[PDB]
């Protein structure tokens, strides 16, 4: 029994804090605003059973925005191979990845 | 412990007796550890030695039930050459019931556990054959 | 099951499409049974307070009957509405999915072979 | 970072002065429970939670929903006052008033 | 307690449950549970004796633990979904933690261990609130999260509640512990049908609330908290023995009574989903519940136990207790089976 | 998934505005007045494309129009501007209100020698309109096709055939 | 996921096992319960600050306030228990076995 | 080492929880929860939550744990504790050793072993703290939340005065 | 209504001052002519960037430059 | 760097969408020194 009093009376008791893509103070975006907007607009109205299978791409992009697991795994792989090549001596870091280039602006 | 039941049921009946006996022994040992865990939980033993004695007693009791069950079921499937037959698990469940009576040192508990555990193991074999579901997935 | 059906317009006891349906008659035997339950509640109310059961508080017995008939009429309206919604959804789903509901070829018993089992 | 250095310096100076004060004169040879105190501590805790609700007000006055903000600010301070008035009239603030 | 303060506190219990039922945000669900627990603690300490303080402490510890597990499930859901909508959960760990938390709030086995203690420690009216109104908010949360509820967990909880609530009531002579183990078994029946058809969950909840409110109202009307004080009722109010007879036969699920209505419909929904062993063993296990209900009917209505001499004084005084809705509840708890297809109003 | 497409290091070379933030804050109001059009073209492109890689050339125009802003200060009014941003630069919060007479001398010299009027309070915060030749991005979120909705309910609601059909009830 | 979440969840499970394994005092149970609350506060806060989810920034405060009110209620129950037996030992709270 | 500062504070946080959850005495348990609240505030401050961390100091430590230690001082005046403490400490440092030697671990969830600076945002918020603005929006957008919280606090006052009276 | 107020002012002037200050806090913002200017000053404060509009061709009220006449003005705030 | 690694696509996005994603802190400063990392990730928080 989800008695939907908020939709029945037209009052917004708690829909405003429910998602990150809702109206925020000073129009501050969430970091995953575009991914959450894509996943919500994909999965809207088609029901949860169809949304599990038909919006999997947007939901996987949004979960990977939220937790950055694939990104951190890729950075792990790059940094580990870099440390292995530094230990083997088969690589040297450039001057712009050592701190000798006096950044852009 | 769902993979314990899977490595029990993956082997055909009457083919590899030692590994079926070991798998049923491990299922019985896991059930005995669960019973021992709640037993020393809800009823505090008087010492640590009494607690590990109760744990070892219940674990070895249920593991011996499982061992003699799997052994008797696989031997009855071998000597009758009928692997898909619930009478084999009826004999195995009665052997496990006689084991549970031998651990409790009483004949009446042995005969009662023979009858009820043999009928239960027969029903489990029939459910594996005809595909009976206890935790059935919602379909409609 | 049908909870997404009544979720676009929530908390409606009887929606506007329920008025397309014929209402229960006032001589509905279900409604007469609910009135009988009100009469039984009035008798138990006299019995537990040690009033004379058939005679005392006829106004109270009549308000029991009236209140049960009043609530039960709307409960029967909602019941008939929900079974009508059930059948409307069933028929619209069968009409929209013909590949899932084919017309089965009905065979007469001259072609149908059934095994005979003698009782002897 | 400067704050962590400052906290470490204050903690180090305090521990050094305490270590001096406990080990410089070593050179020389030489209750029944009171319900009233518990009630004032719990009244502190409840009004302190109400204060925690009141703490974003200097930022909340910057909103464009000022009628709603002013209504809710006055309602929170009013409910703190109703908590005090209930604590008063039911003899909760007595013998430590 | 001041009657105004009692009204405000009971409205706050109701408000917490209503906030749980109407909110779309998980924080407001959690707030509704916190508000409900905070308001229901004085209802349990209404009479100020050490058994009520012990019951309120045990209730506080179990419900606070469940509330923290609920908030951890909400927080894990926020990790793996970035949102707060009260709908399916987006992690099986959060689903498990929320199902455990709601089972603790319901007192379903093996988290059942507070329900007979807390029900015994508190008055009959507050145990009426605990066994009927306090089930409403966690069942509504279970209603909304059922696309993510693990089947094996909820059915394990269901059968474990039905078996433990059946065996627990067999040993009892106190009426509040009998109603508590009866509660545990009926909540097992409600969660067993939940993933298959939650309309039958609502049906079992409503029929259980009617029958349990009837039995608590009879116990309050006769001032009986034990089997043996309930056995004096025939020599004082013989109509009350007939009412406890028909209501206890209904709670056993014997047709043609109304408490046959849920379990039958539950079996009717569990065999459509090809589960045959499970409603069979559930119905056979409910015979334990019927056995201790029959024990109470033997002691109260079907035999006449010996009374005392001072009972003759109580013959001269009528029951001035407000037996609120007791004839209506007694009729609805017994004669409702011919109106079994009314259940579609819960869809 | 696909390979991310980054612009080269040659495509990111531009003549930088190598002045400090106090210089920028001192020149800010006349910069928002004089360099309005390529700045608003860039920010319109930046909020419509939602991608910095699609906004580089307009951004270079910003970095082209700022420098022409400062050279025209350096050719005419270098000393009142220097005296003004030094006074801005002293402050920790870089207050405008501590520096009103140096601001008045800078605004006097700029209004005389260049004709630039400093914007009033409220003007640089206006939402303006921008005439662009680039097309509107038809899919800036790069969204794929949305799933087709479920069929709605339609038709007249007839009564249930033979009632509830619950086991033996005829209604 | 990120490395601090492991430790905040492990802190929650440590305070959970502390609250699920009593020693003697009811106060130690209430301390483990509020440790569970503290870890929920920290975990909620790190998520909400990482996500830049602005409106949920008021959520942990609410989580603090309610739970401290809950804690106040717990202390009061403890005090009434301690006004019966002299201590707050959980083994004195066993009258409801029969 | 300094890129791992939130991780180090989280290690000290778990060590403090193993400290009080082993339950030596409720006063030392209070001290352990105080030290844990301080280092958890430090974690929150290092994700940029200045106001929420100061709420941990003002309300959790300065408000609630004060009342806990107060009630404990009014109510109060081993081998299991030490073994439990070293057990939790060894479990935590085995977690540390695994996630540092592997840069990945999986207890229940998968966890990266890099420094947790990597997940942060690379922009600015202009002339506001976003966390301060979201907390300030409790009065503009959080009307129902203000209502239910203030009503629960008023009811909490009433409930404490009911159950502590004994009449 | 007049003897009661003098009685409570003689006995409890702290509470009389408390209820008077709280009543002036409640009723006076609805009676102030400057309450509108609080809202106007809060909405006139530019925290965000004023993201410009694509000139479709027909927007006479939207300026092309900050120093254009059309658009929202803050002369009321400079003058008051 | 990633030449010896088999099956490695250099510059492969972890997202299925081809929309621009705002770069993470470890994506920009991952290969740089610890001083630049510490500055860009805790400089404003640790500033005074
Ligand atoms: C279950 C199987 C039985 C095992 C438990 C036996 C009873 C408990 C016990 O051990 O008590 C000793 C002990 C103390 O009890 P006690 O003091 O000895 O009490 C008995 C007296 O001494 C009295 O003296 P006694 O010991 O000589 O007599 C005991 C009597 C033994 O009876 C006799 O001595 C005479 C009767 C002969 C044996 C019974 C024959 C029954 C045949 C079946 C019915 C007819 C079917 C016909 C069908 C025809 C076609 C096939 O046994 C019983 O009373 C138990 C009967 C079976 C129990 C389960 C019934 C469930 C019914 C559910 C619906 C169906 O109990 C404990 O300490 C509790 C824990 C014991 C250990 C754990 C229990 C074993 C669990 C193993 C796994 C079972 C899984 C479930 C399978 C079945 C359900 C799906
Ligand atoms: C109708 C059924 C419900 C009646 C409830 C009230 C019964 C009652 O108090 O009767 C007493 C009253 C006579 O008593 P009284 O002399 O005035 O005063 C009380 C005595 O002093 C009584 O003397 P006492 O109390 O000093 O001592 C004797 C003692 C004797 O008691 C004992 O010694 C203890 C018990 C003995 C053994 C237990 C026997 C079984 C009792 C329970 C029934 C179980 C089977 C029911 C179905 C199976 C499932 C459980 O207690 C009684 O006799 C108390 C009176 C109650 C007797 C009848 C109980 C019926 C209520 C429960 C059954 C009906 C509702 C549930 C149905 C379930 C599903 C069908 O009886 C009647 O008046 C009967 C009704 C006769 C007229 C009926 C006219 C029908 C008109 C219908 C059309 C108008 C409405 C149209 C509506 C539609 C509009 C659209
Ligand atoms: C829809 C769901 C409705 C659920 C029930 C709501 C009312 C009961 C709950 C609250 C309560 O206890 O109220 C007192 C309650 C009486 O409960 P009680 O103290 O146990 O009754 C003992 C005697 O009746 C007390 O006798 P007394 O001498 O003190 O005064 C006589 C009294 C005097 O009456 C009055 O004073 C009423 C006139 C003033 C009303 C307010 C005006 C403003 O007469 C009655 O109340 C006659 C009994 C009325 C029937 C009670 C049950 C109502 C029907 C429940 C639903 C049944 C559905 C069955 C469906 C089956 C299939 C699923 O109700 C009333 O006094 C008024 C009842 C009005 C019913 C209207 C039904 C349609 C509403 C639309
Ligand atoms: C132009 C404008 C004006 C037009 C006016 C036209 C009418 C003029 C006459 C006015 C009166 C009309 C009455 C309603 C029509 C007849 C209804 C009927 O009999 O349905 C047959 C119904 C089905 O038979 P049918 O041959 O297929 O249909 C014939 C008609 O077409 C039936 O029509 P249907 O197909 O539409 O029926 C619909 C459906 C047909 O039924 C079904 O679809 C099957 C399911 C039925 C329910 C089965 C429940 C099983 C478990 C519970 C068992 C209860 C325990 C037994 C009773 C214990 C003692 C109280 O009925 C229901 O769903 C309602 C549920 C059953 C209630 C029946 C009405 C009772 C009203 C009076 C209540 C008084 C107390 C009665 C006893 C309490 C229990 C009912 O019969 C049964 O199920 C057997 C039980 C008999 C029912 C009660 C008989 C009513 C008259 C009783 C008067 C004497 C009372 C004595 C004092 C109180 C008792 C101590
Ligand atoms: C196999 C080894 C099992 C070891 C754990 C169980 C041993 C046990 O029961 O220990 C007793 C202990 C209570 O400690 P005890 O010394 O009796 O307390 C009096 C104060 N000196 O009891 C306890 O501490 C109860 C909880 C022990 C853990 C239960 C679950 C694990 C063990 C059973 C499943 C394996
Ligand atoms: C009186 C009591 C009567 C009980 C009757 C139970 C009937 C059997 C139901 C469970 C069963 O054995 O189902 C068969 C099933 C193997 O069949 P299948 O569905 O193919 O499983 C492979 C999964 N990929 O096997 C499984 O699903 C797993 C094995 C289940 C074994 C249940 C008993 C285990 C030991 C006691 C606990
Ligand atoms: C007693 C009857 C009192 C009826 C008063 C009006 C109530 C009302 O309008 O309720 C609306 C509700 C249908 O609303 P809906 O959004 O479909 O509910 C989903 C809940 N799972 O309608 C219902 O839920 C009606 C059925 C309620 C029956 C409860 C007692 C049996
Ligand atoms: C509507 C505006 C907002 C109102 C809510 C916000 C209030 C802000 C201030 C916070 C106050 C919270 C606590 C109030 C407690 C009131 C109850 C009380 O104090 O009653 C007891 C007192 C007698 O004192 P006693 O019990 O003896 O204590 C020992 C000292 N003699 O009894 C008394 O002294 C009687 C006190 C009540 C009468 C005071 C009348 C003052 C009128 C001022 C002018 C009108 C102001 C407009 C508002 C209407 C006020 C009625």
């Amino acid at each position: 029994p989800f008695f939907d009093v908020q939709k029945k009376l037209g009052v917004d008791l708690d829909h405003w804090m429910t998602i990150q893509s809702a109206e925020q103070p000073h129009r501050i975006p969430a970091r995953c605003h575009a991914f959450e907007k894509e996943w919500i607009e994909c999965a809207h109205g088609i029901g949860s059973i169809r949304a599990e299978k038909e919006c999997k791409i947007e939901f996987e992009d949004f979960r990977e925005c939220l937790l950055r697991q694939k990104t951190m795994k890729r950075l792990n792989a790059i940094k580990r191979q870099r440390d292995k090549l530094i230990k083997e001596g088969k690589y040297t870091p450039p001057p712009h990845h050592s701190g000798q280039e006096d950044l852009r602006p | 412990a769902k993979t314990l039941l899977h490595q029990y049921w993956d082997i055909p009946e009457g083919t590899e007796c030692h590994r079926k006996t070991y798998a049923a022994t491990s299922i019985g040992g896991a059930s005995g550890l669960v019973v021992s865990a709640y037993s020393v939980a809800l009823k505090t033993p008087t010492s640590f030695l009494e607690g590990v004695a109760r744990t070892g007693r219940y674990t070895f009791t249920a593991a011996a039930i499982g061992a003699i069950f799997g052994l008797t079921s696989c031997i009855s499937a071998q000597v009758r050459e009928k692997p898909d037959d619930p009478l084999n698990y009826l004999i195995g469940g009665c052997a496990g019931g006689l084991t549970l009576g031998a651990r409790t040192r009483s004949y009446g508990i042995g005969a009662a556990a023979c009858a009820y555990m043999g009928l239960t193991a027969a029903l489990v074999k029939m459910g594996q054959l005809e595909g009976w579901k206890v935790f059935a997935e919602p379909k409609v | 099951m049908m909870t997404g059906r009544q979720a676009r317009a929530p908390l409606q006891f009887l929606p506007d499409e329920a008025r397309s349906l014929p209402p229960p008659k006032l001589t509905d035997p279900r409604l007469a049974y609910i009135g009988f339950l009100g009469y039984c509640s009035g008798l138990i109310d006299n019995a537990i307070r040690r009033r004379p059961v058939l005679s005392a508080g006829l106004h109270r017995q009549f308000l029991y009957i009236t209140s049960f008939v009043f609530v039960g009429y709307y409960l029967l309206k909602r019941q008939d509405y929900m079974y009508a919604v059930r059948d409307h959804d069933m028929f619209s789903y069968i009409k929209s999915h013909p590949e899932d509901f084919p017309e089965k070829d009905k065979k007469t018993y001259r072609e149908v072979f059934e095994e005979f089992h003698p009782v002897r | 970072m400067n704050l962590m250095i400052t906290l470490l310096t204050n903690f180090t100076l305090a521990t050094l002065l305490v270590t001096i004060a406990f080990w410089l004169p070593q050179l020389n040879v030489y209750l029944p429970f009171s319900m009233k105190f518990f009630l004032v501590a719990i009244t502190f805790l409840l009004f302190d939670l109400e204060i925690a609700l009141l703490l974003p007000l200097p930022w909340a006055s910057q909103t464009t929903n000022l009628n709603t903000m002013l209504t809710m600010a006055l309602l929170l301070i009013f409910l703190l006052a109703v908590s005090l008035a209930y604590e008063w009239t039911q003899k909760g603030l007595e013998w430590t008033e | 307690m001041n009657p105004i303060i009692l009204i405000i506190i009971l409205m706050t219990v109701m408000l917490g449950t209503i906030i749980v039922m109407i909110s779309t945000h998980w924080l407001l669900i959690w707030i509704g549970f916190e508000m409900n627990m905070l308001a229901i603690i004085p209802i349990m300490m209404k009479k100020h004796n050490p058994r009520a303080t012990e019951a309120s402490t045990k209730y506080f510890l179990t419900q606070s633990t469940a509330s923290m597990l609920l908030m951890m499930a909400i927080i894990i859901n926020l990790m793996f979904s970035g949102q707060w909508t009260v709908m399916k959960l987006f992690n099986p760990m959060a689903s498990m933690l929320m199902t455990m938390a709601l089972a603790m709030k319901l007192g379903m086995a093996p988290f059942h261990f507070w329900v007979p203690e807390v029900t015994q420690g508190i008055p009959l009216s507050s145990g009426l609130i605990l066994l009927t109104w306090q089930k409403l908010a966690p069942m509504s949360v279970l209603y909304q999260i059922l696309p993510s509820i693990n089947l094996d967990l909820i059915l394990t909880l269901s059968i474990l509640s039905i078996t433990i609530g059946g065996w627990g009531g067999l040993n009892q002579t106190q009426l509040r512990k009998i109603m508590a183990y009866s509660s545990i078994a009926h909540m097992g029946w409600m969660t067993a049908v939940l993933l298959y058809n939650p309309t039958m969950t609502l049906l079992n909840l409503i029929i259980y609330i009617i029958m349990t409110s009837t039995m608590f109202t009879l116990f309050m009307a006769n001032s009986t908290t034990t089997t043996l004080s309930l056995s004096h009722t025939w020599n004082k109010a013989p109509i009350m023995t007939i009412l406890v007879l028909i209501t206890l036969l209904s709670m056993g699920g014997l047709p043609p009574l109304s408490g046959f209505m849920p379990k039958w419909m539950i079996i009717q929904e569990m065999t459509k989903n090809d589960s045959i062993i499970l409603p069979t063993l559930m119905a056979i296990t409910a015979l334990l519940n019927l056995y201790f209900y029959m024990r109470l009917t033997y002691s109260t209505a079907l035999t006449m136990f010996p009374s005392t001499n001072n009972m003759k004084m109580k013959w001269q005084f009528p029951t001035t207790k407000r037996m609120t809705l007791l004839p209506t509840m007694t009729v609805l708890s017994t004669m409702l089976l011919p109106l079994t297809p009314i259940l579609s109003i819960l869809e | 998934p696909g390979i991310v497409e980054l612009p080269s290091l040659e495509d990111l070379k531009v003549q930088e505005v190598k002045v400090s933030s106090s210089v920028l804050k001192a020149a800010a109001h006349h910069y928002g007045a004089q360099c309005d059009k390529p700045n608003k073209e860039f920010m319109l492109c930046r909020w419509e494309e939602k991608d910095p890689r699609r906004c580089l050339e307009e951004g270079k125009l910003v970095n082209q129009c700022a420098l022409e802003f400062f050279r025209q200060i350096k050719r005419h009014c270098a000393e009142p501007f220097t005296e003004y941003w030094t006074c801005i630069d002293y402050s920790g919060l870089q207050l405008f209100r501590r520096c009103r007479k140096e601001q008045a001398q800078f605004d006097k010299c700029v209004l005389d020698k260049l004709g630039w009027v400093r914007p009033d309070l409220g003007e640089l915060s206006k939402v303006t309109k921008v005439k662009t030749d680039r097309p509107l991005p038809e899919n800036p979120y790069h969204s794929r096709a949305r799933p087709e909705p479920n069929p709605e309910v339609e038709g007249d609601l007839k009564p249930a055939r033979h009632g509830s059909r619950l086991f033996f009830w005829t209604m | 996921m990120s490395l601090v979440y492991m430790n905040i969840m492990m802190a929650f499970t440590v305070s959970l096992t502390g609250l699920l394994m009593y020693r003697s005092h009811l106060m130690s149970s209430l301390l483990c319960l509020e440790g569970m609350m503290l870890s929920l506060f920290i975990l909620a806060t790190l998520m909400i600050l990482n996500s830049h989810f602005t409106l949920a920034s008021m959520m942990p405060i609410i989580l603090l306030v309610f739970a401290a009110c809950e804690a106040a209620l717990g202390l009061s129950l403890l005090v009434m228990v301690s006004n019966t037996y002299g201590t707050d030992y959980v083994q004195n709270l066993n009258l409801l076995q029969c | 080492m300094m890129t791992y500062i939130v991780f180090i504070l989280s290690i000290i946080f778990v060590m403090g929880f193993v400290g009080f959850s082993s339950k030596p005495s409720p006063i030392y348990g209070g001290l352990g929860l105080i030290v844990s609240g301080g280092v958890g505030c430090g974690i929150v401050l290092n994700f940029g939550g200045s106001f929420l961390g100061l709420m941990v100091f003002l309300i959790y430590l300065g408000g609630m744990m004060v009342v806990f230690g107060y009630t404990t001082a009014m109510a109060t005046e081993n081998k299991v504790v030490l073994g439990t403490f070293i057990t939790g400490l060894l479990m935590e440092f085995l977690m540390v050793y695994y996630v540092l030697k592997d840069k990945e671990v999986e207890i229940v969830f998968k966890f990266n072993g890099m420094g947790d600076w990597v997940i942060y945002d690379t922009g600015d918020s202009g002339f506001f703290s976003e966390e301060a603005m979201g907390i300030a929006a409790l009065y503009s957008y959080g009307t129902w939340l203000v209502i239910v919280t203030g009503w629960s606090l008023l009811i909490g006052v009433v409930v404490i005065m009911e159950i502590t009276r004994g009449n | 209504v007049a003897a009661f107020l003098k009685n409570v002012w003689a006995k409890e002037p702290v509470l009389v001052a408390s209820f008077a200050i709280a009543g002036l806090a409640v009723i006076l913002p609805t009676l102030s002519p400057y309450t509108k200017y609080s809202l106007m000053i809060n909405r006139a404060t530019p925290y965000n960037y004023p993201v410009p509009l694509r000139d479709d061709g027909n927007m006479p009220d939207v300026p092309s430059h900050p120093q254009d006449p059309q658009g929202p003005s803050l002369e009321w705030l400079k003058r008051l | 760097i990633m030449k010896d690694v088999p099956g490695w696509k250099v510059g492969e996005s972890v997202f299925h969408t081809t929309r621009w994603v705002t770069p993470m802190m470890g994506e920009l400063y991952g290969l740089r020194t610890g001083e630049e990392i510490l500055s860009s990730t805790y400089g404003f928080i640790w500033y005074t």
